[PDB]
RNA sequence: UCGGCCUCCGAACGGUAAGAGCCUAGCAUGUAGAACUGGUU
RNA sequence: GUGCUCGCUUCGGCAGCACAUAUACUAAAAUUGGAACGAUACAGAGAAGAUUAGCAUGGCCCCUGCGCAAGGAUGACACGCUCGUGAAGCGUU
């Protein structure tokens, strides 16, 4: 099914339409995304952190360990800064070509500078490593452009500046990211607003809780085992006690120790 | 709980249609008219039918021991089975192999 | 682990008449889980409209299972059969009903009322309506009978009180002078006029009804003899016999329309009592009223 | 089947990632034509109320009563036994 | 008068306890409600 | 408001017809109640000598995390149940 997104934000009453420079649009969506990152620190409390413009984020002071333990970020909110940075990056090379401080050879140049070096200008990778992959891309990619445009009299010069490719690139791994940090960031919004789920949803058996689970259910299937071979009568069931004799008696199989309980019934 | 807006990552739709039995595949249409009596047992016949000067000595003669190696054959003693984990024939295997 | 309030998604509102406003057509919106309630705090379905012309545009305040719980409106938190606040109504039947105030046990409790309802019919305010059977005692007298629009009324404007409404005639707040401040009517805890503990329109009501002696009567030393005046001509002896034949055997009944006094009395004391307090300006018999002391 | 096919198709809408009505009011104290008209759902807008509110259970259904063979009543040697 | 083959590449937790409550921040709501005096032995 | 009248008839206007028919959590506010956990102070790190790795288990205890992952001091918190005295019922004397 289609389901087109923007028909349906347009079909409502909380949105508008109009036509409007790139520029213009490029530098609301820089300061629309820097705004609210600062209303998500302010949401959690975190007065004692500061983001920077060019989405750098600091600490104000010295932290305690309750603010260490408290300030610190998962993968979604510094994926979704690294990629404000970088669209930070891009919007404003635009807007220094457009008040003429540089040429448009220059903001050429600078556009292919970023789309080949995105790993060197973000810290982008450290948050999610696939993008290594991409990276690599880029980088094969400029070394064919720059062997097919350092050919007869231009040398090495950082004259050459053709982005398409990397942009291109980036573009496709931005619709590959899309849905992903949708995901992560409706799931950062709904543990912010509706609160955390303390037991919720049952925790799978992990590598590290495999065997103190397996006994664990070794006791709770003894434990029906005494319950229903116990006669009528007989209040004092004694569980604990049995349970007790079950553990002596594989500490006694562990350490090849002749285990006999001198008095003890035969079922 | 159905009113949280949390969704899990496993939670994603996957393998939305159901598979069903094909004509080869056992459909209960054709396992319902069927009697798997009579073909039980060509089955097991058919599995019972399948299951079927001087003068020295020789060079050797002057030693102490002679025929140490008479009754040694295994043959079917490695086709037993012990449900005991320290005496099985595994475990044994096992000991010898990874102690020296 | 897996226990909580479960949010209360239902249409069709219940509302008093004075809330509702006067149009026959009114135009109706609803939030599906909008605010949270005012008392249970759950998340519930929310209710807006404008009841008239110039009115406040007044909106659904407490849930569902609340309003159902204790039988009021959404919106006026006042009973829906009298328009009175519940403490009155409590005053008048019982009070030992209560709700617990801490919100774990508040919660608990309503998500055992919700249960409850929800295993019954669905539209029944619980047994407490078994116990709302008797009435007529005391709050038929000072119960509204025109629908108090005055209630509709829009907010007094804020900025008109400093003197500094720029919008004048176009600002849809009151530009009049509020209440006194001082007043301890002025309060009105929303908590307290649900759970009817302190609230001062009750306790001005109930200082207005225990004034007005409707069923005081016993104005005889120790004489069944009462009369009953405004009858005249119009009510005669028949009337005040089928009066008094509910409460069993009358002594003598009659009528004077010298000094227009019917005279009633019973060979009970318990009877006559009777007797005499539903002749206490509030029976009315062959269009003529009576009113009861002694004579 | 349909009936768990609606519950599965409401499960699912609420686990999916994301006309005006007129009634007749009887207030039963004349009657009234309500418009129903659902307010439009923000989609640029968080959940409003925290959910994570966690209380104890509550009582269960009303007990059955027990059926049971008469009790067997155990000797003292079954008692040390 | 006889050959080309070229992996890597970095971040978090894992250490600089935990509790406590007094005034303090930030943030939520823009609310429901104001009923008042009259009859003859 | 626009357009037109077998109009009234001035040349301005009136009258009629046709179209156009219900915004707003209505505030530029007054209010109201909840608080980060930082300063000081209280405070003081599991396992019977000491220094310590940890996995769980329960739920009106949570925090970081996108988490059916992993951390938060092992996140914290989470011990004391074989004889006589009387009473009731049953059978014998
Ligand atoms: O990494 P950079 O500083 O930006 O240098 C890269 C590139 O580096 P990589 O191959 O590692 O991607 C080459 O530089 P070298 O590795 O050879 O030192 C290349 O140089 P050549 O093609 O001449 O071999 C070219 O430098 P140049 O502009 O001089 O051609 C280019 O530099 P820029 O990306 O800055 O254009
Ligand atoms: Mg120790
Ligand atoms: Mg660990
Ligand atoms: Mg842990
Ligand atoms: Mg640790
Ligand atoms: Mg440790
Ligand atoms: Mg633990
Ligand atoms: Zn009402
Ligand atoms: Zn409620
Ligand atoms: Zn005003």
């Amino acid at each position: 099914k289609k389901r087109y997104l923007f028909r349906s934000f347009k079909a409502t009453k909380f949105f508008q339409s109009t036509k409007l420079d790139w520029v213009e649009v490029g530098l609301q969506v820089c300061r629309q995304g820097y705004n609210m990152l600062n209303l998500l620190i302010h949401r959690k409390n975190l007065n004692y952190l500061h983001l920077d413009y060019n989405f750098n984020l600091k600490p104000v002071k010295t932290l305690t360990t309750k603010e260490r333990k408290k300030s610190r970020f998962g993968n979604a909110f510094h994926l979704c800064r690294e990629v404000l940075r970088l669209t930070k990056l891009v919007v404003d090379s635009h807007v220094q070509y457009r008040l003429g401080n540089v040429d448009a050879f220059q903001l050429a140049d600078g556009l292919q500078y970023i789309f080949a070096h995105v790993g060197q200008l973000t810290g982008m990778y450290r948050y999610k490593y696939k993008l290594m992959r991409q990276i690599r891309m880029c980088k094969d990619l400029k070394h064919l452009i720059y062997y097919r445009f350092n050919t007869g009299p231009v040398g090495k010069g950082p004259g050459c500046g053709f982005w398409a490719a990397g942009w291109r690139v980036w573009l496709f791994f931005m619709r590959g990211i899309t849905p992903l940090l949708e995901r992560w960031l409706g799931n950062l919004l709904a543990r912010q607003f509706e609160g955390r789920h303390s037991k919720g949803v049952a925790k799978t058996v992990t590598k590290q809780r495999v065997e103190s689970h397996f006994d664990l259910e070794l006791r709770a299937a003894v434990m029906h085992d005494i319950l229903d071979m116990m006669p009528e009568g007989i209040k004092q069931n004694k569980a604990r006690t049995i349970l007790q004799h079950l553990s002596e008696a594989w500490r006694c199989w562990k350490a090849n120790i002749p285990w006999k309980v001198p008095g003890l019934p035969t079922p | 709980s159905q009113l949280s807006k949390q969704y899990s990552s496993r939670d994603l739709p996957s393998h939305t249609k159901i598979k069903y039995r094909q004509t080869t595949q056992d459909a209960p249409e054709e396992v319902r008219n069927r009697d798997f009596r009579r073909e039980l047992e060509e089955r097991e016949r058919a599995a019972a039918r399948e299951k079927n000067f001087k003068v020295k000595r020789r060079w050797d003669d002057d030693v102490v021991f002679k025929n140490c190696a008479k009754g040694v054959d295994d043959q079917k003693k490695d086709k037993r089975f012990v449900n005991d984990t320290l005496r099985s024939e595994f475990h044994k295997k096992f000991m010898e192999k990874y102690i020296k | 682990t897996y226990n909580r309030q479960n949010w209360e998604d239902a249409d069709f509102p219940i509302l008093c008449q004075t809330c509702l406003g006067e149009n026959p057509y009114i135009r109706m919106t609803k939030e599906k889980y909008g605010k949270e309630c005012k008392i249970c705090a759950r998340p519930f379905t929310v209710f807006r409209w404008c009841p008239g012309v110039r009115m406040r545009f007044k909106k659904t305040e407490v849930c569902q299972t609340c309003s159902k719980l204790k039988n009021v409106c959404q919106t006026c938190l006042l009973d829906l059969e009298y328009g009175l606040p519940i403490q009155v109504r409590d005053a008048g039947l019982s009070f030992k009903d209560d709700m617990p105030k801490s919100d774990v046990n508040k919660e608990y409790y309503t998500q055992n009322m919700e249960r409850e309802i929800s295993n019954s019919d669905g539209t029944r305010p619980v047994g407490m309506l078994g116990k709302a059977t008797s009435t007529s005692d005391m709050l038929l007298k000072l119960a509204r009978t025109t629908p108090y629009y005055k209630r509709n009324r829009p907010h007094i404007c804020s900025f008109w009180v400093k003197g500094e409404c720029k919008r004048g005639e176009e600002c849809p707040y009151r530009h009049e002078k509020p209440t006194d401040p001082d007043d301890p009517l002025a309060d009105q805890n929303i908590k307290d006029r649900y759970y009817g503990i302190n609230d001062p329109v009750a306790d001005k009501l109930l200082k207005r009804a225990s004034t007005m002696p409707r069923l005081d009567p016993p104005e005889d030393k120790t004489i069944t003899t009462l009369y009953v005046g405004g009858l005249g001509d119009t009510i005669t002896e028949t009337d005040l016999r089928n009066h008094f034949y509910q409460f069993g055997e009358i002594r003598t009944i009659t009528v004077v329309q010298r000094q227009q006094c019917a005279f009633i009395q019973f060979a009970t004391r318990q009877a006559a009592e009777v007797a005499a307090e539903k002749s206490f300006n509030k029976l009315i018999v062959n269009g003529r009223r009576l009113n009861v002391k002694w004579g | 089947r349909v009936a768990l096919e609606k519950s599965v198709s409401q499960k699912v809408a609420a686990a999916m990632p994301v006309p005006a009505q007129y009634i007749r009011y009887t207030p039963s104290q004349k009657q009234r034509v309500i418009r129903m008209v659902e307010m439009q759902k923000d989609p640029m807008e968080p959940p409003r109320f925290k959910i994570n509110k966690k209380i104890p259970r509550g009582p269960p259904s009303p007990p059955a009563p027990v059926m049971h063979s008469p009790s067997r009543k155990m000797t003292v040697k079954e008692q040390q036994e």
